[PDB]
């Protein structure tokens, strides 16, 4: 369906006008469905904009401002959903599109297919050379009129004698089609003729070819496999014949305005829908490898707000005023973003720079559900020792195609992400880190969940330069690489380990403490038993049950330093197993027989 | 209001003397009949004015064996046909013969499913004047129609005021109004010959205008006057933030309408609908006082104790010696109970012995029934229903012949018992032909019922004069003579104190009997070690810590039977003190 | 060009070397002109070449 994302710049631009045109091409060329905004600003009058003809729908707003071109080639644009509005008011805004000191500017709109706007108003203002913005019945296009919708040029002429008088241009091929204000009284939606029989389906937005939920030009609410519907088919159907709720077949999962058979692995399954986070009345659980959510019991784990979610919905970066919200957090529900205005302060506002000591609050975070976006870091922090216990990131929200993004940090020489084990979805982008040494050693397919994931590495410190005249991975470290220097920064090791540190051998028969190898990670056995001499094994496994020799007496299967006497009494030998006492012992016990009660 | 229907088909009334009272209580003052509308075996001159309110029937309409000249259903607009008579017909008029003269169904414009069956009605004129194809629905044109021409009355000519001679009766007001066959478009229903007379796709039974608020009847769901295809969901999915969120406009689905909360006996389900049964892997939870909802099992669900009409017992006639053991240890039964002849007698064809009084004791633990309780036979050695004395609630979600939740027919009972019973959730109570039953007239039945359309119907029980002639009356120690039976245990509400489930005048504080301390309506014994002095505190309280005097081994902070083995021993005054050796 | 330079009290609006401009008339609204390395509505973050 050729989906692309909006720019979110508003009126601001690059200072070089040719690069502003080239960026517009890179964002929207060959795209059909725009998520976010369609924003066209400061384009020169000689530039070719015919690449915009493929656009069919815009989810946010359409903004056209300060341009010098004559014509908008948006002949296929049908619907503007308006789920974000310009200045929180306008879904379509067109203004100031002419040169103050010349004859250049916007002359015709070309918007013949534009049939509805679901939310917000229309703003047309000060377009000195624009014809046919007026004479358009904008109340047919806007779904919720407010008798917003401001319209305000001469010498444009009558459209054509054969036209109804509502028109986008200078000929009869540009006449506006009315679809809602010229209808039979019985209709809820829009029409394909003036008769009660040429009325179309209530769930279809911006016009129809026929009366069915298959026969629609664009859909509002959900697209169920080519039919447009109020909600996806559910796991149960109500039976008003019997007052019972009956199990249903063909039930589909709701996912981002589509109905699907399988919910993607990044999202939580809840009541036949895929969600980024579960509501506060319930708890997120995993069963059979599937993420899902069930009612909360006792005290449930809670995730903290990320940048762009919850109480931080308005935040652009971690900064000196919002960083305190992360002090006791173990999971972030949203993105974690570090921009220049957050790290070094924002003098236009009251927010000062972050003291590097404050960043230590993120040492308790194990999961980030959105992407990690690092574009600024304090001048002399040489690594990411903050996040050393971070386990997994991303896959529910991405920045473009990325879950991990590190741009242009010159003070950093190593990463040191000790605990990072998996990235559930999205790509990795690490560039321009001219002093970063270890990056070239990492085997990144061990962190990815699928064969569809990729990593972009370029323009960092040369791998041959740092290898020859710089730092390398520890001698115990495997071919999968290391995050930084030493025995505790390696992704996976040869020999053995204890905690985060890789080692040659595990003190099974030699040392002030004694262990059992237990596969790759070595563990201590119960200290109440003996530590063996002459190179002999101390324990066969964990617990007092697995000791090879005992320095004290015993009970049952194991070595025992103290037996539970005085409970009831129980007798113990100094060098043999403990014995049950004779009945009716009241002061102490010397054994299991009649004279042993003290 | 909304009322339910009988589903008796053509069977004889259980109590012919009270059949008109059953029909008046079920149908008086309601607009919508859920289930069937069944009017059968009515006597000559029966007063039927209470039927004039009905506009909608959700099942079929059955009119059979009646001796009335007319049935006042002229306001009826739509029959939905969600159940059909003999699996084929939505409207059936049978054997009404001195019999029905006219149908008079002036407002009827929709039959959504099934046919029309009219047979053996000698006096019934105007059966073959009606254009039945205008009444059947466009998408459900089964049209199975049987009409009987064998009329004994001479028909009066159809009024000249009726353009098509389509009379339902002799009056100028009896002319059929056509809503399908008179329009040139594809419109399911319309109000005139013009294209502008066509009305909204969701309207049924005709229209007063082109909008979805102009319907005479609603095809799918009536949203508080606005006619709609689905009830608004309680939870809505945000297409852009990928999260479920509450809907401030959301409604529960209930039958063919949308509501903000469901009626008293219905079980609320979290998907946005109200049901008589809970979905698989869910529990019933009384989350708030006076209501109930389904909640999901977080771990594998506990055993559910089923009764008659559900699961493996859904085809079973009655409780018998072959299946009674399945109720062992049950406090709540999901289903109904029925005790019939051949429950308390044998069946040589089923190799099954009769139930004994010692086997009925399996129900001693029972506190709640989800369906109905029907008893038409009972052992002659049991004077009451005391085997059900702990029964608190009969919900009535399933009713005997669609009408009765509590039924007692022809039994040897002297008094009802059932003293724990607090609620009859739904349905009528029917008690008749019990020649020895006395205390049915002293039970506070208006306290057990929970809405309109509920009543006690009774006949042929022991006359009140024969109860008084033998001194059979409520005990004096309880409110206003409200009793379930004779003696101090069968009182509803004691005026003083309750001891061992008996009402009593005195709370044993100063009496020669083993002494008891006072509570709000109850009396409880002193600890035996405490001295029974004449002071109101000295012996008295729920722990020895309240006692002031002690018979022996007195530990200064409280009275005990023996000094505890720090060890203690009794001193020269009989009080406990620490031992020199522990 | 329908734009003027913003006042010294508000020139801090643009970050990362961006220049601050105001629209000639009304409420009023502002824009930044970014260097070729930065984007966003007031030059908050980097341009990516992919
Ligand atoms: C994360 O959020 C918590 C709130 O949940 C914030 O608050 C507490 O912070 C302290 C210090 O960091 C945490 O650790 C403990 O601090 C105690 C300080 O003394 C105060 O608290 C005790 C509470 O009983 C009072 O008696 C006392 O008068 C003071 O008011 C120490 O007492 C604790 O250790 C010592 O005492 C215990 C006593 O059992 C001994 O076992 C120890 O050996 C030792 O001698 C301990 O250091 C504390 O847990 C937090 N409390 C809560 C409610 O959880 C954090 O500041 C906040 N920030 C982060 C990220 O830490
Ligand atoms: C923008 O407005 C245009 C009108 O200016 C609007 O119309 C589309 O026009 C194209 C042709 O330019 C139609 O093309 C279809 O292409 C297929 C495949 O080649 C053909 O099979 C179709 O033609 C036949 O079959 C149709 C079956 O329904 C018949 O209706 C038709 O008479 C032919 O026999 C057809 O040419 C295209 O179908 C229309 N659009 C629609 C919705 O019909 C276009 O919709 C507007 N832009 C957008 C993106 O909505
Ligand atoms: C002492 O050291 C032992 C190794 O030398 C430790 O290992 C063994 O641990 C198990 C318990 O985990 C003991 O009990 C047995 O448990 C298995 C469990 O079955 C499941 O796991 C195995 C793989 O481990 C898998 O093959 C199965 O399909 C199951 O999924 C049971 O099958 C047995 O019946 C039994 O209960 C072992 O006895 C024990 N090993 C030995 C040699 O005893 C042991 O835990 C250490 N500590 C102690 C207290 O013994
Ligand atoms: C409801 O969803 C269905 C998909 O489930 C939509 O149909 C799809 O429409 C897209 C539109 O881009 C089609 O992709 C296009 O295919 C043509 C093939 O010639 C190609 O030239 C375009 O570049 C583009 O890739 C896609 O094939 C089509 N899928 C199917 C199964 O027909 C449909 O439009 C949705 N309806 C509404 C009203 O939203
Ligand atoms: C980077 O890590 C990936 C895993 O994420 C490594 O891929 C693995 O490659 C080995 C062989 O080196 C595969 O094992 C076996 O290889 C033999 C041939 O030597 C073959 O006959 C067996 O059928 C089997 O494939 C292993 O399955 C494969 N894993 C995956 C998930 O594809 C890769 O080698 C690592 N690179 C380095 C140099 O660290
Ligand atoms: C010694 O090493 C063995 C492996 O060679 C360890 O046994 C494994 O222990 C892990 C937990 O550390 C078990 O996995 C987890 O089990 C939970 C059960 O609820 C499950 O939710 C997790 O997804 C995960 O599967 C693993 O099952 C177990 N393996 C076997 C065969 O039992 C053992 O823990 C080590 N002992 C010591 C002292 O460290
Ligand atoms: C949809 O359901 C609503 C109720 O939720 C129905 O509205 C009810 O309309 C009837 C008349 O058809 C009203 O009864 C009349 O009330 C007046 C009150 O002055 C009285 O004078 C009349 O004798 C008669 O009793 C009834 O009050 C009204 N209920 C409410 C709550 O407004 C409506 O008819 C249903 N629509 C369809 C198409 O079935
Ligand atoms: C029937 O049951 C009710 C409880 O449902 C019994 O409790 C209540 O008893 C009091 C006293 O007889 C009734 O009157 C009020 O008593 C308080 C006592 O402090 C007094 O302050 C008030 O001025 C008033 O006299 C009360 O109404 C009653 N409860 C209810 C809900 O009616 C009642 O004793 C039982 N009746 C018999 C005769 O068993
Ligand atoms: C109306 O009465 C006629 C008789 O007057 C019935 O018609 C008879 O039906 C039987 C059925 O076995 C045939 O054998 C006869 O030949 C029929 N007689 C005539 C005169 O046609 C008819 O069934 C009656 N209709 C109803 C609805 O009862
Ligand atoms: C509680 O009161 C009873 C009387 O109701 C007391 O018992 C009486 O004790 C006197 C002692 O001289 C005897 O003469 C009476 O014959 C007793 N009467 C009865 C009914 O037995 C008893 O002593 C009182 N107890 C206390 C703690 O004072
Ligand atoms: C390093 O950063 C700290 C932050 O407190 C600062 O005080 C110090 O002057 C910096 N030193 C250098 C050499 O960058
Ligand atoms: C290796 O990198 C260091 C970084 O300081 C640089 O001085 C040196 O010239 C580099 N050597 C080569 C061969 O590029
Ligand atoms: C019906 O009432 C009429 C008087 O209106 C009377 O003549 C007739 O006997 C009554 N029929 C019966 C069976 O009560």
């Amino acid at each position: 369906q050729s989906v692309c994302a909006g720019t979110e710049n508003k009126l601001s631009s690059l200072s070089d006008l040719e690069q502003q045109y080239r960026a517009l091409r890179k964002y929207y060329e060959n795209c059909e469905v725009v998520m976010g905004n369609l924003e066209i600003t400061s384009i020169e009058h000689n530039r070719d904009l015919s690449f915009l003809r493929s656009v069919r729908e815009v989810t946010g707003y359409v903004l056209v401002a300060l341009n010098q071109f004559r014509y908008l080639p948006l002949e296929n644009l049908r619907i503007i959903r308006g789920t974000k509005l310009y200045e929180d008011r306008y879904a379509l805004a067109i203004f100031l599109n002419y040169r103050k000191d010349g004859n250049f500017g916007l002359q015709e709109l070309g918007l013949k297919n534009l049939t509805e706007i679901l939310n917000g108003g229309v703003y047309v203002d000060q377009n000195k050379f624009l014809c046919y913005a007026d004479t358009i019945h904008w109340q047919d296009i806007v779904r919720n009129p407010w008798p917003l919708t401001l319209v305000s040029s001469s010498g444009c002429g009558r459209c054509h004698k054969s036209c109804t008088g509502r028109c986008w241009g200078p000929t009869e091929n540009h006449c506006q089609t009315l679809t809602r204000t010229v209808c039979a009284e019985q209709c809820d939606g829009r029409c394909y003729g003036p008769y009660v029989s040429d009325c179309c389906h209530r769930e279809c937005a911006g016009g129809c070819s026929g009366p069915k939920d298959t026969d629609c030009f664009a859909c509002m609410n959900f697209n169920d496999s080519g039919a447009c519907v109020t909600q996806c088919p559910q796991t149960f159907v109500y039976n008003p014949t019997t007052f019972q709720l009956e199990h249903n077949f063909n039930a589909k999962y709701t996912y981002g305005a589509f109905c699907v058979k399988k919910c993607p692995h990044n999202f939580v399954v809840d009541s036949s829908s895929c969600v980024r986070a579960c509501p506060s009345s319930k708890m997120e659980v995993e069963e059979n490898g599937i993420k899902m959510c069930k009612p909360c019991t006792d005290i449930c784990p809670k995730a903290c707000d990320g940048i762009g979610t919850g109480s931080l919905m308005s935040a652009q970066t971690v900064d000196s005023s919002n960083i305190d919200k992360f002090i006791n957090c173990t999971k972030i529900n949203g993105n974690l973003i570090f921009l220049v205005t957050g790290i070094h302060g924002d003098p236009y506002n009251a927010i000062e720079a972050i003291d590097p000591e404050k960043l230590n609050v993120f040492r308790t975070v194990r999961e980030i559900t959105g992407f990690l976006n690092i574009q600024s870091w304090p001048p002399n922090m040489t690594d990411f020792s903050v996040f050393s216990n971070l386990v997994t990131i991303g896959g529910r929200v991405l920045y473009s195609g990325l879950s991990l993004l590190i741009l242009k940090q010159q003070g950093i020489t190593s990463l040191q992400f000790q605990s990072l084990k998996e990235i559930s979805a999205g790509n990795i982008y690490i560039t321009d880190n001219s002093n970063l040494c270890y990056y070239h050693t990492i085997n990144w397919t061990t962190l990815f969940s699928t064969i569809n994931q990729r990593i972009v590495i370029r323009d960092n410190r040369k791998a041959e330069n740092c290898t020859a005249e710089g730092m390398v991975c520890n001698h115990l470290c495997s071919s999968d690489g290391c995050w930084g220097p030493g025995p505790d920064q390696c992704l996976s090791c040869r020999r053995f380990s204890r905690g985060r540190i890789c080692i040659e051998s595990c003190n099974l028969y030699d040392g002030e403490f004694r262990e059992f190898e237990n596969g790759s990670i070595c563990v201590e056995c119960d200290p109440q038993c003996e530590k063996m001499e002459d190179g002999l094994l101390t324990c066969h496994g964990p617990g007092p049950d697995n000791c090879t020799k005992c320095s004290h007496f015993k009970d049952g299967p194991n070595c025992v330093e103290k037996c539970p006497d005085g409970l009831i009494f129980k007798y113990a030998d100094p060098d043999r197993e403990c014995h049950p006492c004779h009945p009716n012992c009241t002061q102490g016990c010397n054994g299991p027989t009649s004279h042993d009660c003290i | 209001q909304v009322c339910t229907g009988t589903d008796m088909k053509l069977r004889l009334p259980a109590s012919p003397e009270t059949h008109l009272d059953m029909l008046r209580h079920l149908y008086q003052g309601c607009q919508v009949v859920q289930g069937n509308l069944e009017l059968t075996y009515l006597p000559t001159n029966a007063s039927l004015s209470f039927l004039q309110d009905i506009q909608e029937v959700q099942g079929y309409v059955l009119i059979a064996h009646n001796q009335v000249r007319q049935v006042p259903l002229q306001r009826l607009r739509i029959v939905r046909g969600t159940q059909l008579f003999e699996d084929n017909y939505a409207l059936a008029v049978l054997d009404n013969g001195g019999g029905l003269r006219e149908l008079q169904l002036r407002s009827l414009t929709e039959i959504l499913k099934g046919g029309v069956l009219i047979q053996r009605n000698p006096q019934l004129c105007y059966q073959d004047t009606i254009l039945w194809k205008d009444i059947f629905h466009k998408n459900n044109q089964l049209a199975l129609t049987l009409i009987d021409t064998n009329r004994s009355r001479a028909c009066h000519p159809c009024s000249p005021m009726c353009k098509g001679s389509r009379c339902w009766g002799e009056s100028s007001e009896d002319c059929q109004s056509l809503t399908r066959t008179v329009c040139a478009g594809g419109c399911a229903r319309c109000k005139g010959p013009l294209p502008t007379d066509c009305c909204h796709e969701q309207c049924a039974a005709g229209c007063t205008g082109p909008k979805h608020s102009d319907c005479l009847a609603c095809l799918h769901f009536n949203h508080s006057g606005i006619c709609e295809l689905h009830c608004p969901a309680l939870v809505t999915y945000n297409t852009d933030t990928f999260e479920s969120m509450p809907n401030p406009e959301g409604r529960y689905t209930f039958g063919a309408s949308c509501v903000t909360a469901c009626p008293y006996n219905y079980l609320s389900t979290d998907v946005g609908s109200c049901t008589l049964v809970c979905p698989l892997h869910n529990q019933e939870v009384t989350a708030e006082d006076g209501t109930q909802r389904c909640e999901k099992c977080s771990k594998p669900c506990a055993r559910v104790c089923y009764g008659l009409g559900m699961e493996h017992l859904r085809e079973v006639r009655a409780v018998t010696s072959a299946n009674i053991q399945e109720f062992a240890g049950c406090k709540k039964i999901f289903g109904s109970l029925a005790f019939l002849p051949e429950s308390f007698d044998g069946d040589p064809a089923s190799n099954t012995a009769p139930l004994q009084p010692e086997q009925l004791q399996v129900f001693e633990t029972l506190e709640e029934i989800t369906g109905y309780l029907y008893i038409s036979a009972w052992p002659d050695s049991l004077p009451d229903l005391s085997v059900f004395q702990n029964l608190q609630v009969i919900r009535g979600r399933i009713l005997h012949n669609g009408a009765y939740s509590l039924t007692l027919q022809g039994l040897g009972i002297s008094w009802l018992g059932l003293r724990s019973l607090r609620e009859l959730g739904s349905g009528l109570a029917l008690i008749h032909h019990n020649t020895h039953l006395c205390f049915v007239h002293t039970v506070p039945w208006d306290q057990l019922f929970r809405n309109p359309h509920q009543a006690l119907l009774h006949t042929a029980n022991r006359p009140e004069d024969e109860c008084v002639g033998e001194g059979l009356a409520c005990h004096q120690l309880c409110a206003r003579g409200h009793c379930w039976g004779p003696g101090p245990t069968q009182c509803v509400n004691c005026s003083q104190f309750l001891r061992g489930q008996e009402c009593v005048e005195e709370c044993r504080v100063l009496q020669g009997l083993p002494r008891e301390y006072v509570n709000a309506r109850h009396c409880l014994p002193c600890h035996p070690e405490c001295q029974p002095q004449n002071g109101s505190v000295t012996c008295f309280g729920p722990e020895a810590d309240q006692c002031v005097a002690c018979a022996h081994y007195k530990d200064p902070p409280f009275c005990v039977a023996r000094c505890p083995s720090i060890w203690k021993f009794p001193d020269e005054e009989g009080a406990c003190q620490p031992c020199p050796i522990n | 060009s329908h734009l003027v330079k913003c006042a010294e009290k508000e020139k801090t609006f643009c970050v990362n070397g961006g220049e601050c401009f105001m629209v000639k008339d009304l409420p009023s609204r502002y824009l930044c002109k970014c260097p070729n390395e930065f984007t966003g509505d007031r030059c908050q973050n980097y341009v990516m070449a992919s």
